[PDB]
């Protein structure tokens, strides 16, 4: 039950049947080639054992460790994201690219969320990553929009992935809506699309916050109306 | 001001940096205790705020109450704000008084309604945003232009420059986004127009 033990055997990960393993493997691999490659492969394998659930990895793993894991996934998958268009790419590479874009847009959305107030280096790295993704947020938004539009087709349901990516796009537009009120229309459209998709599929599988989606829909119904005495009073 | 905060070591109307709050903990806590003991003080604050320029002269009491509320929310370990009813209502009523005296913009003045659905650090950051706005603008009578058509002084935040809370509304909107599962229906109170 340590970093050294996992690197020895190639089958003890099956006997273990995780996020602590992710952070340990990433810290060992990034410490100042075959061993690093094996550690990265093991980290990707155990990460895939969680069905690539972005919520658990985001809440457990920090910004730089998750960024390094996703960068390793992209490096081993495809090796610029805007021009790929996810048309002729293999489904694994396309899903990895859209997952990376979804994580990036979630982190840039979550970075504005207020929070209660080695460590300095980690904070500097997180700030640098946030600035870099700020410089490339439009590319991620365009890639997510293209992936949502290109619903051609392990393998999961296309509807669930489209709903997740359009929910992330709507959250990003709502975050961007503070500066410009015209962005809220796109946020409202994306939230309506993801609500319709969730109602149509009815499958837990992936997993989204129902209360947060309801709050987003309520906020969009009053920001861009296009009932309660509250809303009647505001509208009139 | 003479009855509540007689020392008036910081009698200047404009607001000082928030780092000065820890320098006058005793005076601001005394002001907060006086407010808690006498509920009539808020009523006189609203009466003063009825005249627009008069609330500028209450800026010392306003800053003391804001600092006391900020310190309590710093020391508030409760997951919500309903466990401290007096402090929550004092923040709400202080924000209402300041907005009523036109010391805060309407977009940044509707912030007290969502105080009850927030954990202590969100409302602390919000009151810090109020302090920051009153630092950038300041409750000063000369910003009030006497409108002779109706005979009432008018504080034009549009003419002040960034008076609608340019950077100050960013914190409020971030708080709304974080708690969108509960603050979705209140988004109409914080719109730019």
């Amino acid at each position: 039950t340590c970093w050294f033990e996992f690197l020895l055997e190639e089958s003890l990960l099956e006997k273990h049947l995780p996020v602590q393993l992710i952070v340990q493997f990433l810290e060992q691999a990034s410490k100042p080639n075959k061993r690093n490659r094996i550690l990265k492969l093991l980290a990707l394998k155990v990460a895939a054992h969680l069905k690539w659930d972005l919520d658990i990895l985001e809440k457990s793993l920090s910004v730089p460790v998750l960024n390094m894991l996703l960068n390793e996934l992209l490096c081993i998958s495809k090796v610029k994201h805007v021009d790929m268009d996810l048309a002729t790419l293999p489904p694994t590479t396309a899903m990895a690219v859209l997952l990376y874009n979804r994580w990036a847009i979630r982190t840039i959305v979550q970075s504005s969320f207020p929070v209660k107030q080695q460590m300095q280096q980690e904070k500097e790295l997180t700030e640098n990553i946030l600035k870099v993704l700020k410089e490339q947020a439009a590319d991620s938004i365009l890639v997510l929009e293209a992936a949502l539009k290109l619903n051609k087709d392990l393998k999961v349901k296309t509807e669930e992935m489209q709903c997740q990516v359009c929910y992330d796009l709507g959250a990003a537009y709502f975050q961007q809506g503070s500066t410009n009120s015209a962005v809220y229309e796109n946020a409202r459209e994306k939230f309506f699309r993801t609500k319709e998709l969730i109602a149509e599929i009815g499958s837990l599988s992936c997993t989204i916050d129902e209360k947060r989606l309801a709050g987003y829909c309520q906020a969009c119904d009053v920001l861009v109306p296009s009932l309660t005495p509250y809303s009647q009073v505001h509208i009139c | 001001v003479e009855s509540v905060c007689p020392d008036a070591a910081g009698a200047e109307l404009a607001w000082p940096p928030e780092e000065h709050a820890r320098a006058t903990v005793e005076r601001d806590l005394r002001i907060g205790r006086r407010f808690r003991e006498q509920p009539l003080l808020f009523e006189l604050l609203k009466l003063v705020a009825a005249a627009p320029p008069a609330l500028c002269y209450c800026s010392v009491l306003l800053r003391g109450l804001l600092a006391a509320l900020l310190g309590h929310w710093e020391a508030s370990r409760h997951p919500d704000t309903t466990h401290s009813p007096w402090h929550l209502e004092a923040s709400c009523t202080l924000v209402a008084v300041m907005a009523e005296g036109s010391l805060l913009p309407p977009a940044l003045g509707n912030m007290h309604e969502v105080f009850s659905q927030l954990a202590p650090f969100e409302v602390r950051l919000l009151l810090l945003s109020v302090w920051g706005f009153l630092r950038e603008h300041g409750p000063l009578p000369q910003k009030f232009i006497f409108q002779s058509e109706r005979g009432r002084f008018i504080r034009d935040f549009s003419r002040e420059g960034g008076g609608e809370g340019g950077p100050h509304l960013a914190v409020l909107h971030s708080v709304l986004h974080r708690n969108i599962d509960r603050l979705g229906l209140f988004s109409g109170r914080f719109q730019a127009p």
